[PDB]
């Protein structure tokens, strides 16, 4: 079994590590991957915020934290800002190598990001069902992908993210009409045709 | 002029009900806006603002003789032609 | 207005209402607290700590349990689905 790779492809959109992309436009705070799951002891929680992005646009900056160890180190506007220092710093590790900060974590966990918008999670064969949130759960079933906190199943994405929200009080994100034109593209066919 | 529901989050801003009381969160633009039950208002405001703004809450140095200053740019001591 | 001002300036200060004979104005089931939290734990919240670290502020919160779900309060016994 190889290793797996979350994704932010852009300003809404997810492919999970059974690979499965989906829609979900959010504002709130996030809950993209954890080990905090079920039945399990658990060692990190990453979380994901945006701000200004359930219309991708020149809006759209995301933050990133990620709690591992008793760590908080977190990221925007290009920069990695630690605000809590965990304690095995032998497995801290930083690259800042092209147009990407990596970040590794640990012997099984790393993250990539490109200073703007992707969020490029890895894992390994340690964990293997043991994980949840928008990424799912890495067990190989695709199908699977979409059961919330509840523990259940949805067929629609939207109410799925909502499930993993990190503040219970904050706004749900609205169904949309299913549309394959979005927002400037609906009634300007041209403009259609030139992204296309 | 079209009613909207709540909580809602549009643009930076977060509409929201905080421990009852409803909130109006701007942290991107550096201000929080809140309502309570009997319907008194208050501001928020950030240190970036340092006698920078001024209005009918006036401005944000230390000194309190002075946060008359009118939209005309001159003092007052009555506090409604201010 | 001089217990809100004397918080902000860095001094809470608790029970002033117990005797004032002034229950600030709140909806039914919740009385006014004074120095809450603004992430009280609700029915349909993920059981995050030490994340919401932001200063305390007053308001009105349910009781000890009596969770909150749409605009009430209700014992965690009694909390729904959601589907
Ligand atoms: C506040 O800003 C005004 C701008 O003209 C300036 O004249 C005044 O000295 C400033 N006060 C201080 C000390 O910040
Ligand atoms: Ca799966
Ligand atoms: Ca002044």
């Amino acid at each position: 079994v190889c290793d797996a790779t979350c994704s932010t492809i852009g300003m809404a959109h997810y492919l999970t590590f059974d690979g499965l992309k989906y829609l979900f436009p959010g504002e709130c705070q996030y809950v993209l991957v954890q080990d905090y799951c079920g039945s399990n002891p658990g060692t990190f929680r990453i979380l994901v915020g945006n701000k200004g992005c359930s219309h991708p646009s020149v809006k759209c900056k995301k933050r990133v934290t990620i709690l591992v160890e008793g760590g908080e180190i977190e990221l925007f506007d290009g920069e990695v800002n630690v605000k809590r220092p965990m304690k095995d710093e032998t497995h801290f590790e930083v690259v800042e190598s092209g147009r990407y900060i990596i970040l590794l974590l640990g012997k099984a966990l790393s993250v990539v990001w490109d200073r703007h918008l992707s969020i490029s999670v890895v894992l390994k064969q340690t964990y293997q069902e043991k994980v949840c949130g928008l990424c799912g759960n890495f067990d190989g079933i695709q199908n699977n992908d979409l059961t919330s906190s509840n523990l259940q199943v949805e067929e629609d994405p939207v109410d799925f993210g909502n499930s993993w929200k990190v503040s219970s009080q904050c706004a749900d994100t609205r169904k949309v009409p299913l549309d394959s034109s979005p927002a400037t593209c609906h009634n300007n066919i041209m403009k259609q045709t030139m992204v296309d | 002029d079209q009613r909207v529901s709540m909580p809602y989050a549009s643009k930076g801003l977060y509409l929201e009900t905080e421990a009852g009381y409803y909130k109006l969160s701007g942290e991107a633009y550096g201000f929080v806006a809140r309502i309570d039950g009997s319907g008194n208002f208050q501001v928020l405001l950030s240190d970036r603002y340092f006698n920078k703004t001024c209005g009918l809450c006036g401005n944000f140095n230390i000194f309190a003789e002075d946060d008359f200053m009118t939209q005309e740019g001159t003092l007052t001591s009555d506090p409604y032609d201010f | 207005e001089y217990a809100r001002t004397c918080a902000q300036e860095g001094m809470v200060l608790y029970g002033w209402t117990d005797h004032s004979a002034c229950s600030p104005v709140c909806p039914a089931g919740m009385e006014y607290r004074q120095c809450v939290s603004p992430c009280a734990r609700t029915c349909q919240s993920l059981h995050i700590n030490e994340m919401c670290q932001e200063r305390c502020v007053d308001g009105c919160s349910c009781p000890e349990g009596q969770l909150l779900d749409e605009g009430l309060c209700v014992e965690s016994t009694e909390c729904p689905c959601v589907h």
